[PDB]
RNA sequence: GCUAAACCUAGCCCCAAACCCACUCCACCUUACUACCAGCAACCUUAGCCAAACCAUUUACAUAAAGUAUAGGCGAUA
RNA sequence: GCUACCUAAGAACAGCUAAGAGCACACCCGUCUAUGUAGCAAAAUAGUGGGAAGAUUUAUAGGUAGAGGCGACAAACCUA
RNA sequence: CCUCCGCAUAAGCCUGCGUCAGAUCACACUGACAAUUAACAGCCCAAUAUCUACAAUCAACCAACAAGUCAUUAUUACCCUCACUGUCAACCCAACACAGGCAUGCUCAUAAGGAAAGGUUAAAAAAAGUAAAAGGAACUCGGCAAAUCUUACCCC
């Protein structure tokens, strides 16, 4: 969103402009993930991705704030999860299939409790926290209960 | 004169809070009445 | 019970019980003489007639005939030092016949 | 705007009321193949009529009750029509209505711009009759005109608005089964059905079950009297103008199963308070307590039968205009 | 056109007088002909005590001595069903199959 | 083409978050708290039903899984149904022959007009309180009064003593055809029953000679046309009482036509074809609850009167059921059609013309207490 | 803005169904379209345009009978109640159908070219070049799109290969396919163009509001233009 | 009987009555849940009477003979709610852990001010409620600026609060 | 001599310091203050007054370097 | 909530003569005069008029909003 | 003596000439205390399917046109009954106890509902009305206004 001078001189007039990508929508398979996700990907999109050679690749090497989605994000967070559970994607009969492909990818590969929460919105995070620690309140009779048998036990030994 | 007709119905639908809170305008008139300490927030 | 969430009646649950009522009344001299056997109570806004037959049953032990309640209006117009408007509150007034020939005549207090 | 009289009342102790209203004087008392139909007409509505959608006790009295009353009414007179020649002649109106417009009483008015005015109060009785049987010939006299009986009538200590009774302003109407342009202009007996509002269930579950009785006086004073005022009308006669033969008319209030018998006898429409000053004159009412027609039915059988009900029933409508 | 006074049920037309009432809680539902019914378990039956023989009055006479108050917390409670406990050397995992329920009350007042 | 237009079809759900497609991982959504946010995922959540069942808020099962639906579809007459055509539909339906003029025997039963015009007038006047009632008020009026009027004939006729009219009376009646399933349902009407049964109007060899002349086809208008075509319809054939039921036999179906507007009212050759149906459909019950279910050819053949209906206007029809076989001999019905006491009445007058009836013809009337009369 | 069109009946019906207004109003509740509103009540019948429908579970050329010849309020030409089977409609009337006629549906492309007349509904392929036809189908089973007003017509021109043309009322011409149906004759209530209005107050009940009193100049639109016809569009 | 709302006969016409201290919380601590309820039930009656009475005063233009005994009564009653609620309370606590009975959430509605939700009771779930969805529990951005303004109205109102105070302070001081 | 006059202390202003507020019960997004039944959802440059003595490009929104380098209808000014 | 226009679903129009007919009530409007012009009134009163089964009047609820709306253009009306 | 007005309902307002007590054009102003009772009217109606061509105009002829306001049926589902609210007033919008505005139903001289004149005098000027000798438009921009009415002809 700008602005632009009409001719190119600043003695001509000033006026508004956006200037938009050109966008598209299209198919991509992706190892890590053994699914085909339509995307509506621009050229430079496209362009990054051959440079990184795969999309999943591309998706794990992109920094945060370059990568530029939240769906990207989620991708690539889910990529990681797959990374640590070493869950089986492929299911049975290619369990030498599904270590090769973890082989191409032993780069990257965080740690399981921090995949989780990779690729998050704030207000999400929260949520997700919030979820961890909700419970149900714990009955104070059976706190009670366990500090009388505690007083007994103590009793005993004296 | 006499410009005003009044049928409660009306000024309920025109006025009324539910129609504020319809609109972020709404809203927002609502949240300076507040600001202000009116007494009557809305009609 | 005024001022108490009520439980809710799904279709074939239990009875709803009340212990420990929180609404009370006060029975009180008609100003426009009213017949035999009509008593008149000035009720809570939140007490239905039934309630009201129910109350005078249990707790009195009253046989109530009929019972025909009323909202009265407070008023309003009254103002103070600050011009503000003060309103008297707006109160429920019952209108209750005795059952069996009954008969009931206000007392003569402050004699 | 006039206070709305309605025979059938949920209200408490209305019949002395209505009496004060009208001016009555109540008394007690009155004044095989029939057995068979009757019995038939039990059975039909409550068992051998087979229904499509299902029964409920809101609807109860409308679908079974009123269409039984209306089979009995006409079976009925189409056997008494050679006891009577007079009911094959006579007219016979299902549902009809029914409108009486009187004024009894004075009333300074309480507050507002026309406080301290004199306000003759008025009423209002409207009917629906479940059924009524309408003459050309008007009926006998059961009692003379001026007929004493000194027992008197109620009070009124309070204003008629402390009773259950409400006013309101809507088109007046003194109104028989039909207009002035009739033959039929006088009748003999009116049958009634209460609503599902005074079944007597619900009167034991209220505390009032000394109204139960109450109920049905109330009704006949009522209905029959407006009956009564409306036919004095179509042959002249007012307040001032009052009546100068005794208009009389029959009738019968009923329940499913509990029937009570009405005459009314009407000497007077004079109830203004100019008119009352100078009057020896009062209409008279004499009723039964309410006897069941029947005990119970078990599919297909009556259990108990009464046949001194029917027989009331048929003294009601075979008596002859003189 | 005041908006200072509160909205009531006597303040608009017809059709906004008939819906609001007072805060009168409701015996049952609507249907058909506008015929309402009550059902009798949404009516709240008082459960009255007998009163015949009971000792105690409305007020204590001035004679009673004072004590030092206590807030019945429930340890206290505990304690005073703690002696089982100790003989042993009364609880409800969930109460959601039982008639009076002390969490999302059922019980009125 | 597609009726129905695209806004106000009910609006197509946002499309589903995007996460849920990434296999596999929690998606983060508000169904945690119990609000909408519009940061945070759309929850899914399983589709509830509920525990107990209340009648204020059932919802019925599929027209698939119902306890008597049946594949063959059957087609069902009513009140309410009213036919594109016609009497000739009808008859075929009833498989039946239409003579011009009611029976002679029934004439010969007739062999005094101003109860007929006090009546009338009491119809459309006198009755209600407001001035000029409506037809949803007098046209049953009529009806009644002319029935009471001839019930004052007890006196003259004893056997009359015997019957009883009745007005909710429902029945059914269900057969097949060539062969489609097809059924009737009962009346909005009055009905009056007998305890002796009619006697027959035709002869049995009258009955011979109706083989010879075909229904009546009529392409491509076919039956069933405008009837209820219906599933889960209920095959059993049901008479309007239980069994033990004094005067059960059906003399005069007293149906009408009330409905103040136009639109609402049945169109005469509609409502004779109606009467015609109700007849067959009466007659029917009866010869089923006589004899076994098996059909034949009858022994003795069920005679059904019906009264047309409005206050103006009236039709008459007697059905003479011979044939509980359908698909040889058939049935023979015979009408009065359009016969009409009175053309027009003047509630108010005019400014020259009086406030009563006009066109007052006596002939109706008479044939109306030739049929009231039949048994005796 | 609240706008929910009243179109919103998805089954068909021979019941006239009550139309709302909307004085040339949008969903947006703005003014598009001038001059619009204030008429008569109306109440609009379904009209059956797709000619060449089958009755459910049947699939040959159909028989109809025409029960009534009725106005229309909604519309130029007059409509008829045709019945069939079990099955009753509204289609739009020929010049000189009336009630008892037997008219005819068919699907059948008949290589011997039957003849047909002033109420019946055909392919294109089947029907003489020459005669006259109304409610002309764009597409097969698309629905008869073209030639409904009051009195109009158009005329088959030729057949080339597996398409027909068309003239329309516009003598602007038009190239459909040989499969697609079209109803042979002129649409009824002809001389409708001759009718005069005779007063405003007509004008306003046919819920025609007046023009406004700005006066416009008239521009470089305004001279009349002579042109050729513009070139014959197809849809194959 | 009607008698039950009016007191002894006698004490009518007296110009006060004697009556004898309200309920302290102790002593009803002390009683049964069963003796409880029926104290209640005694206490009701008594306060109806007095009010009764109030009533009958004020129509009178007379005082009343001895109003204290109604404030004694409120009193007590209000003791007798107290006790049970405690109990209630420590059941619940014993049994399930939770304050309160009927349960909130801490919800931030549209304002943006946390209200605590208390929650209504019904038979449908709330992601198929129609009235329910409508009411919605979240901010958006143009409410933030509001609150933080609220929020500078507020520690405006303190700081002249505390100033007030220590201007009066030092009055005090310079007086003595 | 009437009208009137007079009267300190309410409180407030500017700092400083310190990060605030928010469920006795009941009610409150439906027409808020309403006990009780089957469908949507937020983000998208500021402008113009004005100054240039008109007006179109354009005109600001710790200390020192420094009003320096630069920008600018190379001017206003930044 | 005024007015401009529209949508929904209501309502009213006597009497006399004989159809966007005539006379003429109720309603609608506002020709001309007079009074009033800090007034009964921030456009009224008295008379006199045009209209009054229609392109009419009108109660209710809804809709279009300013770079706009609405307009039988009068650059009207959009709450003095 | 007036009645160009009344009673209602709707909308609107919301205790705004009811009892007692109190004070200061003439004495509906404050404080307390009463008051409006439901049957009238609001507050409705379990599903899925499936049906609804023939106006209204005393609806009968006639007669049209601008083409219209009042319907089910099949199957399944079902016993619990009258709760809650409005109901006062001399009243609303017009800053006012303001000649204005204000929907419908009755009543069309009123059986409702009011009071044009604080007291005197009887000047001018002004306003509204009635009166008029003889003449009769001579008035005046023009028969404006007025009282009796009705002729002919242009322009748009
Ligand atoms: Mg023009
Ligand atoms: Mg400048
Ligand atoms: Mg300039
Ligand atoms: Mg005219
Ligand atoms: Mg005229
Ligand atoms: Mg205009
Ligand atoms: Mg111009
Ligand atoms: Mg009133
Ligand atoms: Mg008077
Ligand atoms: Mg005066
Ligand atoms: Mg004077
Ligand atoms: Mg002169
Ligand atoms: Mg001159
Ligand atoms: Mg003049």
């Amino acid at each position: 969103l700008g602005q632009i001078y009409a001719n190119n001189d600043k003695l001509s007039k000033r006026l508004k402009k956006v200037w938009k990508p050109q966008l598209f929508e299209r198919e991509f398979y992706s190892e890590i993930l053994d699914k085909k996700f339509t995307v509506t990907v621009t050229m430079r999109t496209l362009d990054l991705i051959d440079e990184a050679y795969g999309l999943d690749f591309y998706i794990l090497k992109a920094s945060g704030e370059d990568l530029c989605s939240k769906f990207g994000m989620d991708l690539k967070r889910g990529m990681l999860l797959r990374l640590a559970r070493q869950d089986p994607q492929l299911h049975p009969e290619d369990p030498e299939r599904r270590a090769a492909i973890y082989d191409k990818y032993k780069e990257f590969a965080i740690p399981e409790e921090e995949a989780e929460w990779v690729g998050l919105t704030l207000e999400e995070a929260i949520e997700k926290q919030r979820l961890l620690e909700e419970k149900d309140p714990v009955p104070l009779f059976k706190i009670y209960v366990a500090e009388l048998i505690q007083q007994l036990q103590q009793q005993a030994l004296s | 004169g006499n410009e005003y007709q009044p049928s409660n119905i009306k000024r309920k639908n025109k006025h009324g809070w539910v129609r504020r809170l319809s609109t972020p305008a709404g809203v927002q008139v609502i949240l300076r009445r507040m600001l202000k300490g009116r007494k009557s927030l809305s009609h | 019970a005024r001022n108490v969430v009520y439980p809710l009646y799904r279709l074939g649950g239990p009875q709803l019980r009340v212990f420990r009522t929180n609404f009370f009344i006060q029975l009180v001299r008609p100003g426009v003489a009213q017949p035999e056997d009509t008593v008149q109570f000035r009720i809570p806004m939140e007490m239905t007639r039934v309630d009201l037959r129910n109350y005078l049953e249990g707790i009195y032990n009253v046989p109530v005939a009929a019972v025909r309640t009323r909202v009265q209006h407070g008023s309003n117009k009254r103002r103070d030092h600050r011009n503000v408007r003060i309103k008297k509150p707006d109160y429920k007034v019952a209108y209750v016949q005795l059952a069996h020939g009954q008969t009931f005549t206000f007392p003569d207090l402050f004699p | 705007m006039k206070y709305m009289v309605y025979p059938q009342t949920f209200a408490l102790n209305a019949d002395r009321w209505y009496q004060y209203f009208t001016k009555t004087v109540f008394l007690s008392g009155l004044p095989a193949a029939l057995r068979a139909v009757a019995c038939d007409c039990l059975l039909q509505e409550h068992f051998y009529l087979r229904r499509r959608r299902r029964v409920h006790r809101y609807e109860e009295s409308e679908v079974i009750s009123l269409p039984f009353l209306d089979q009995l009414v006409s079976t009925l007179v189409g056997l008494l029509s050679p006891h009577n020649p007079a009911l094959a002649a006579a007219a016979l109106d299902y549902r009809c209505p029914v409108h009486f417009y009187w004024v009894r009483g004075e009333e300074i008015i309480p507050r507002g711009h026309r406080r301290g005015r004199i306000d003759d109060l008025r009423y209002q009785i409207d009917d629906k009759p479940n059924n009524q049987i309408r003459i050309s010939k008007q009926l006998a006299e059961f009692v003379p005109l001026d007929y004493s009986v000194p027992i008197e009538i109620p009070t009124i200590k309070c204003k008629p608005d402390k009773l259950p009774l409400f006013k309101r302003q809507y088109e007046n109407h003194i109104f028989v089964g039909s207009k002035t342009a009739d033959p039929c202009c006088y009748g003999h007996t009116q049958f009634h059905l209460l609503p599902d509002k005074l079944r007597r269930e619900r009167l034991l579950r209220q505390n009032c079950a000394d109204q139960i009785e109450v109920v049905f006086r109330a009704n006949a004073i009522a209905s029959l009297f407006a009956w009564t005022g409306a036919q004095a009308m179509y042959q002249g006669f007012w307040s001032e103008a009052d009546v100068t033969r005794p208009f009389v008319s029959q009738a019968v209030i009923t329940d499913g199963k509990y029937f009570s018998f009405f005459c009314y006898q009407l000497n007077t429409l004079a109830l203004t308070t100019q008119a009352d000053q100078n009057n020896p004159r009062k209409n008279i009412c004499w009723g039964t307590q309410s006897k069941p027609l029947y005990e119970t039915i078990e599919d297909n059988d009556v259990k108990g039968f009464n046949d001194d009900v029917l027989l009331q029933i048929v003294h009601f409508l075979l008596n002859r205009p003189k | 056109a005041d908006r200072m006074s509160k909205w009531t049920s006597k303040r608009g037309p017809r059709s906004f007088r008939g819906r609001k009432g007072r805060g009168a809680k409701g015996i049952g539902f609507l249907t058909s002909g506008w015929r309402f019914v009550q059902i009798k378990e949404m009516v709240p039956e008082f459960v009255v005590p007998d009163l015949t023989g009971f000792k105690l009055k409305p007020y204590v006479s001035y004679l009673a001595p004072e004590s030092e108050e206590t807030p019945l917390t429930a340890a206290q409670l505990f304690s005073e069903a703690v002696a089982p406990a100790i003989e042993k050397d009364g609880f409800e995992p969930t109460q959601e199959g039982k008639l009076f329920q002390l969490y999302p009350r059922n019980f009125l007042r | 083409y597609e009726w129905g237009v695209r806004s106000t079809r009910k609006s197509e759900p946002p499309p589903l978050d995007r996460v849920y497609e990434i296999p596999g991982l929690e998606p983060i959504t508000f169904a945690g708290k119990m609000h909408f946010v519009p940061w945070l995922a759309r929850p899914i959540f399983p589709p509830w039903d509920r525990g107990y069942k209340d009648p204020r808020f059932y919802r019925s099962p599929p027209l698939h899984e119902h306890p008597l639906y049946k594949d063959q579809a059957c087609y069902i007459f009513h009140h309410r149904c009213r036919l594109l055509e016609g009497v000739k539909q009808a008859l075929w339906l009833t498989k039946t022959k239409l003579i011009e003029g009611l029976p002679e025997k029934v004439l010969s039963l007739v062999d005094q007009d101003e109860c007929v015009l006090n009546v009338i007038s009491h119809a459309r006047l006198w009755q209600t309180t407001e001035e000029i009632p409506k037809r949803e008020t007098y046209c049953p009026v009529i009806v009644d009064n002319l029935i009471q009027l001839c019930k004052s004939q007890i006196l003259k006729h004893p056997s009359l003593a015997r019957r009883i009219c009745v007005q909710n009376s429902t029945f059914s009646a269900t057969w097949n055809r060539e062969s489609l399933l097809l059924q009737v349902r009962g009346s909005g009407g009055a009905r009056l029953s007998t305890k002796d049964p009619l006697p027959t109007i035709a002869s049995r060899e009258e009955i011979e000679a109706t083989k010879n002349h075909v229904l009546e086809t009529f392409y491509p208008i076919s039956p069933i046309i405008d009837l209820h075509e219906c599933n889960i319809y209920d095959v059993k054939n049901d008479t309007g009482f239980q069994e033990g039921y004094p005067y059960p036999y059906p003399h005069t179906l007293y149906l009408l036509d009330k409905a103040n507007l136009r639109p609402h009212r049945l169109q005469p050759d509609q409502l004779r074809a109606k009467m015609i149906l109700f007849a067959f459909g009466s007659a029917l019950a009866q010869a089923r609850l006589l004899y076994g279910n098996d059909a034949k050819v009858l022994e003795q053949p069920v005679v059904v009167q019906s009264v047309g209906t409005d206050g103006r206007v009236f039709h008459f029809l007697v059905f003479q059921l011979n044939t509980t076989d359908l698909d040889g001999v058939k049935n023979l019905a015979w009408v009065d059609s359009d016969q009409l006491l009175y053309q027009h009445f003047w509630c108010l007058p005019v400014i020259v013309e009086p406030v009563g009836p006009v066109g007052f013809k006596p002939e109706t009337f008479r044939k109306f207490l030739a049929l009231y009369l039949h048994g005796a | 803005a609240n706008f929910v069109s009243w179109k919103s009946r998805t089954k068909y019906t021979i019941t006239p169904v009550k139309m709302r207004k909307s004085g040339g109003r949008d969903h947006t509740g703005r003014i598009r379209v001038h001059g619009i509103g204030g008429g008569h009540k109306q109440r609009y019948r379904m009209i059956d345009f797709l000619r060449f429908r089958p009755e459910e579970t049947k699939s040959g050329p159909f028989e109809e009978k025409v029960i009534q010849v009725r106005y229309d309020p909604c519309r130029s030409a007059d409509i008829a109640l045709v019945a069939g089977g079990s099955r009753k409609r509204w289609i739009i009337a020929t010049e000189n159908m009336q009630a008892g006629d037997t008219i005819l549906n068919s699907n059948h492309i008949g290589r011997m070219a039957v003849a047909a007349r002033e109420g019946d509904a055909h392919p294109l392929g089947a029907l003489p070049v020459g005669t006259l036809i109304n409610n002309v189908e764009s597409e097969p089973g698309r629905g008869a799109q073209y030639i409904r007003a009051a009195g109009t017509c158009g005329v088959l021109l030729r057949k080339v290969n597996g398409t027909a043309i068309i003239q329309l009322p516009s003598k602007r011409q038009m190239q459909v396919l040989e499969t697609c149906v079209a109803t042979v004759g002129r649409v009824s209530n002809v001389d409708h163009n001759k009718r005069v209005i005779g007063k405003a107050g007509r004008n306003r009940w046919l819920g025609k509001r007046p023009n406004s009193g700005r006066w416009h100049r008239k521009g470089g639109w305004a001279g009349r233009k002579i042109r050729p016809l513009p070139p014959m569009k197809s849809y194959v | 009987g009607l008698e039950e709302f009016f007191d002894d006969p006698k004490n009518w016409g007296q110009e006060k009555v004697k009556s004898g201290a309200a309920w302290t919380c102790q002593q009803l601590r002390n009683k049964s849940n069963e003796d409880l309820h029926k104290l209640w039930y005694v206490l009701l009656k008594e306060r109806n009477m007095l009010l009764t009475l109030e009533q009958e005063a004020k129509r009178q233009r007379l005082p009343m003979p001895s109003p204290e005994r109604l404030d004694k009564v409120v009193d007590s009653m209000d003791a007798l709610d107290k006790v049970v609620q405690e109990r209630e309370d420590a059941l619940r606590l014993l049994q399930t852990g939770q304050e309160r009975a009927r349960p909130g959430a801490w919800r931030r509605d549209i304002f943006g001010r946390i209200i605590w939700h208390k929650f209504k009771q019904w038979v449908i779930p709330w992601h198929l409620n129609k009235r329910y969805n409508r009411k919605r529990f979240f901010a958006l951005p143009y409410v933030d600026h509001f609150l933080r303004l609220e929020r500078e109205k507020r520690a405006r109102i303190k700081a002249r609060k505390e100033n007030l105070e220590r201007k009066k302070a030092k009055i005090l001081l310079k007086k003595f």
